[PDB]
This record gives C-alpha cells, structure tokens and sequence, in this order.
C-alpha cells in the first residue's frame, strides 16, 4: 500500500487536445510489488483518460494527459484506499507553434501581409512566430537565396529561388514558412552612374532585360519604398533608374527614368551621358 | 556665289533652333550627383536633326538661285 | 506656340531674299520714260515663289515642334 514511483514520459506537450503526456507510478509494498491496486488520478489542467486505474502484475499503473488550453498541468496520483497523495512532476502545455505567413512585414515600409512576388534584391522583412513558449530562434534551409537572423526571424531575400525558413520554440516544437520562388528578381548595380547604351549593355551582359516601363519600377517603391532602408543600400541616396526607351525616346536619343529612393519619376533624359543606374530585373 | 549656301542655311537653323527652347518638350534633361533633373542646352536629336535639314535645304535654295 | 509659324519662315525668307540681289539675275528690271534700263528692287516671280516656299516650310517645321 504505497507509491513509490510516479514518473511523466516527458514535460512539454502541445494543448492540441491529442498530444499526450504519460505518467507512470509504482505500487509497492515493500520489496513485493502489489497488482490490481487501483490507482486514483487528478491533474489541475487538461484531461486524463481515467481517474482510476489498477496497477499491472509489476505494480505499474499508466495514465494520459492532454489539453486543448496551454499552462501547467500539476498531476497527483493517489493509492484508492489510503489518505495522502503524491505529486507527479510539474507539467506545460503550450499552443502551437507557427509562422505566420500572412503577417509579414516589410521592414522599409512597415506594410504586413503576404511576402512580396516581386524582390528588391537585399530587402528585408520581418517573420513572425506565434506559440510554443515566446522563445525563438529562426534558420534558412539555403542562406544563399534567403537568410534569416537567428533570434529575430528578420529575412533578407538574396537570390530568386525557393527555400524554406523554420523556427524552434524553446519548448521544443517546430514551424515553417516556405519562401517561393519569386516572379522576377530587381537587382540594382550599383556600381557607378552609366548610359542607357552600357545599360543594356550590363543587364543583358550577366544576363536579364532592362526593367519594361516606369510602372514595373514604380512597383517595387510601392513594396519596398526608399530602397535605402534597407542595409544593402543605407547609404545611396539617390537610385535614379533606367527604363526602357519608347519608340519616340530612340528618335529623341533620350529615356525615363524611376528613382529606388526619391521616386521623382523623370523624362526626356540624355540616354547618352552617364545619367542613371544599371538596374536589372530578373 | 557660294556663301549664301551658308547664310540662308545658317539664318534659317538658329531661327528654327531659337524657337525649339521655347518648348521643353523638344529639350533634353542630365542628372546633377543628387539625382535631380538638370537643363543641358542640347536639344533632341529627332529635332536637331529635323532642323539640320530644312536647313542645308534652305541653303540650297541658296546656291541654285546664285 | 504660334509665333515660330512665323520666325523661322520670316527669318529664312529674308535670308534667302537678301542673297539673291546679289546677283543680277535673278532681279528685275525697268524703262525709265528714255527707253533706258532702271533697277526695280523686285525679284523674278519664279524666284520670289521659290523662297515664299523654303520659307512657309520652314515655318511649318516651326509650329510642329511647338
């Protein structure tokens, strides 16, 4: 007539109502273990398959615990036709944990939702963890087309392609969002002002068009704003663009040109002089 | 005998060309370091080019008639 | 807006017009009452109708950059 084991499989469970907690408690008397000894059961938190349960042959007797609502659930086990109880270890569930994918966002702006089809290659963006314990830490599974910052989720698209970024709750559960392959990749080269001619000449060089029409540029502000929020690019102040140059413009030997910083959306510009910037997407 | 193949040619180009900047559509614009738009005198090659023509044209009309 | 309809012809004709006095040629001439020979400012038709063309023209490539 005595417990002398009350052990739990483990201490974290998810407050799904199915991930289950086991405890397990020893009914002894002496060295000779006692069987069909019923068992009563309580917990302070969640459910228990039963409230009683006889012990097997070994004098062993399982229970279950589950809950739908996170906190600490404090089982305490107790041997049918005596008085005083034991206390099994202290228990937590905690919600699922997940990435949501919907609130993402944009560091520039500060605009949340679904995460942009269209990269301001080196812009950044903030991913958000909801559940398991509020303790996190991210990781990309290919840092090349996407990194992450280990402890704030902060996300910096690289190259265009697909890869996945999960995150691990202290509590041990797992979650992730997957980053697609976006639509077309805008890569600024930064490198020094150049000519509509030598645009071409760089987009089509490491390969890729020179952006369609002011519009395609002008996007990408309305997504990302001022470029130079951005790490990458917190020093150019100014990101006047090249765009492509109408049937007209040849004629009139000049282009249009969209700035990744200051917008000021121009015409009429010298498409020979070094005006603009080599940017190019996809 | 062959200077009005530049007199009537040249009144006619700086006249035509006077007349181009009075409209900003037809001039060309460069880039100051900041990004701003600037004013570059030069004008655009479709109209120095359709000046350029009823130019040596009317320059011609010079000659013939010398 | 309207006024180059005008300068670039009205400075091509002039041009065009002062080129050709200086050859005899192209002018006119008069009969002063003893039958004698008189300058008359006035140019040949085919000539007058040969500038007020390159010049119309011109002033025309005037309005459609304006």
């Amino acid at each position: 007539a005595s417990i002398t084991e009350i052990k739990a499989d483990k201490t974290t469970a998810v407050a799904n109502g199915q991930d289950a907690i086991t405890y397990t408690v020893k009914v002894m008397k002496g060295d000779k273990p006692v069987s069909n000894q019923e068992v009563t059961f309580t917990t302070t938190l969640g459910k228990l398959s039963n409230s009683t349960e006889k012990t097997d042959t070994n004098g062993y007797a399982k229970v279950t615990l589950t809950s739908t609502t996170p906190g600490k659930s404090l089982v305490s086990a107790r041997v049918s036709d005596v008085a005083v109880d034991v206390k099994a270890p202290e228990v937590e569930f905690f919600t699922t944990l997940t990435i949501d994918d919907g609130n993402i966002e944009i560091v520039g702006t500060g605009v949340k939702g679904k995460l942009p089809t269209v990269w301001l290659q080196y812009g950044q963006v903030n991913l958000k963890a909801s559940g398991g314990n509020g303790k996190y830490t991210w990781r990309s599974a290919n840092p090349a087309i996407a990194s992450v910052d280990a402890s704030s989720g902060q996300v910096t698209l690289k190259e265009k392609g697909t890869t996945t970024i999960s995150v691990i709750s202290s509590d041990n559960q797992t979650a992730t969002y997957t980053i697609a392959t976006p639509n077309s990749l805008i890569v600024p080269n930064m490198s020094k002002r150049v000519t509509y001619n030598d645009a071409v000449n760089t987009c089509k060089n490491f390969g890729g068009k020179l952006p369609s029409s002011q519009n395609e540029l002008e996007n990408v502000f309305k997504a990302w704003g001022a470029a130079n929020k951005y790490e990458y690019y917190k020093s150019s102040q100014t990101i006047i663009s090249w765009v492509q140059q109408t049937a007209q413009d040849a004629k009139s030997g000049v282009a249009s040109t969209y700035d990744l910083v200051k917008q000021n959306p121009l015409n009429n510009i010298k498409a020979s002089e070094s005006n603009a910037y080599a940017t190019c997407v996809k | 005998m062959d200077q009005a193949a530049n007199a009537a040619e040249s009144a006619t180009k700086d006249q035509l060309t006077q007349e181009a900047f009075k409209n900003p559509e037809n001039q060309k614009v460069n880039i100051d370091a900041n990004g701003n738009a600037i004013p570059s005198g030069e004008l655009k090659d479709d109209i120095v080019e359709q000046i350029a023509q009823q130019a040596k044209e009317a320059g011609e009309v010079a000659r013939q008639q010398a």
